[PDB]
Protein backbone atom coordinates (compact mmCIF):
# COMPACT_ATOMS: atom_id res chain seq x y z
CA UNK A 1 0.00 0.00 0.00
CA UNK A 2 0.55 3.80 -0.22
CA UNK A 3 0.43 6.45 1.83
CA UNK A 4 -0.82 10.19 1.51
CA UNK A 5 -1.61 10.33 -2.24
CA UNK A 6 -5.11 9.12 -4.57
CA UNK A 7 -4.88 5.77 -5.14
CA UNK A 8 -7.82 3.42 -6.37
CA UNK A 9 -7.96 0.76 -3.83
CA UNK A 10 -10.12 -3.12 -4.48
CA UNK A 11 -9.81 -3.91 -1.04
CA UNK A 12 -10.41 -7.23 -0.50
CA UNK A 13 -14.19 -6.54 -2.05
CA UNK A 14 -14.40 -2.54 -0.91
CA UNK A 15 -13.13 -1.10 -4.07
CA UNK A 16 -13.20 3.36 -3.77
CA UNK A 17 -10.08 6.09 -4.57
CA UNK A 18 -8.62 8.20 -1.93
CA UNK A 19 -6.03 8.98 -0.20
CA UNK A 20 -4.94 6.65 2.79
CA UNK A 21 -3.56 8.24 5.92
CA UNK A 22 -2.56 6.90 9.33
CA UNK A 23 -5.92 6.78 11.20
CA UNK A 24 -6.23 7.62 14.99
CA UNK A 25 -9.41 5.61 15.51
CA UNK A 26 -8.96 2.70 17.25
CA UNK A 27 -11.28 -0.48 16.13
CA UNK A 28 -12.62 -3.22 17.27
CA UNK A 29 -10.07 -6.79 16.42
CA UNK A 30 -13.14 -8.24 15.00
CA UNK A 31 -14.27 -5.07 13.18
CA UNK A 32 -12.91 -4.71 9.33
CA UNK A 33 -14.09 -1.42 8.20
CA UNK A 34 -15.45 1.70 8.91
CA UNK A 35 -18.15 4.41 8.28
CA UNK A 36 -19.79 7.27 9.88
CA UNK A 37 -22.99 8.37 7.99
CA UNK A 38 -25.06 6.96 4.42
CA UNK A 39 -22.00 4.22 4.08
CA UNK A 40 -19.07 6.56 3.69
CA UNK A 41 -16.22 3.93 4.30
CA UNK A 42 -14.07 6.51 6.29
CA UNK A 43 -11.92 4.50 7.20
CA UNK A 44 -10.54 0.68 6.66
CA UNK A 45 -8.12 -2.04 8.24
CA UNK A 46 -5.43 -3.66 5.95
CA UNK A 47 -5.85 -7.19 6.21
CA UNK A 48 -2.12 -8.27 5.73
CA UNK B 1 -35.82 60.13 32.28
CA UNK B 2 -34.49 58.06 35.18
CA UNK B 3 -37.42 55.82 36.01
CA UNK B 4 -37.41 55.19 32.01
CA UNK B 5 -33.45 54.89 31.73
CA UNK B 6 -34.06 52.10 34.68
CA UNK B 7 -37.12 50.48 33.29
CA UNK B 8 -34.54 50.20 29.65
CA UNK B 9 -31.55 48.73 31.72
CA UNK B 10 -33.97 46.28 33.42
CA UNK B 11 -35.23 44.84 30.48
CA UNK B 12 -32.11 44.50 28.26
CA UNK B 13 -30.91 42.40 31.02
CA UNK B 14 -33.89 40.84 31.25
CA UNK B 15 -33.34 39.59 27.49
CA UNK B 16 -30.18 38.79 28.29
CA UNK B 17 -31.40 36.49 30.97
CA UNK B 18 -34.47 35.01 29.30
CA UNK B 19 -32.18 34.14 26.32
CA UNK B 20 -29.68 32.84 28.83
CA UNK B 21 -31.45 30.62 30.64
CA UNK B 22 -34.89 29.27 28.53
CA UNK B 23 -33.55 27.65 25.51
CA UNK B 24 -35.82 26.83 21.89
CA UNK B 25 -36.43 30.20 21.89
CA UNK B 26 -33.89 30.50 18.22
CA UNK B 27 -36.03 27.71 17.24
CA UNK B 28 -36.99 29.35 13.54
CA UNK B 29 -32.90 29.43 13.39
CA UNK B 30 -31.87 25.95 14.70
CA UNK B 31 -34.95 23.97 12.45
CA UNK B 32 -33.65 25.97 9.30
CA UNK B 33 -30.45 24.28 10.09
CA UNK B 34 -31.61 21.09 11.19
CA UNK B 35 -34.02 20.68 8.17
CA UNK B 36 -31.06 21.16 5.50
CA UNK B 37 -28.47 19.09 7.35
CA UNK B 38 -31.23 16.50 7.20
CA UNK B 39 -32.40 16.77 4.07
CA UNK B 40 -28.58 16.80 2.60
CA UNK B 41 -28.16 13.59 4.75
CA UNK B 42 -30.98 11.53 3.37
CA UNK B 43 -29.05 12.53 0.10
CA UNK B 44 -26.47 11.14 1.04
CA UNK B 45 -28.52 8.01 2.48
CA UNK B 46 -30.18 7.33 -1.25
CA UNK B 47 -26.79 6.36 -2.53
CA UNK B 48 -27.22 3.01 -0.41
Amino acid sequence: LVKNKCVNFNFNGLTGTGVLTESNKKFLPFQQFGRDIADTTDAVRDPQ
Amino acid sequence: QKLIANQFNSAIGKIQDSLSSTPSALGKLQDVVNQNAQALNTLVKQLS
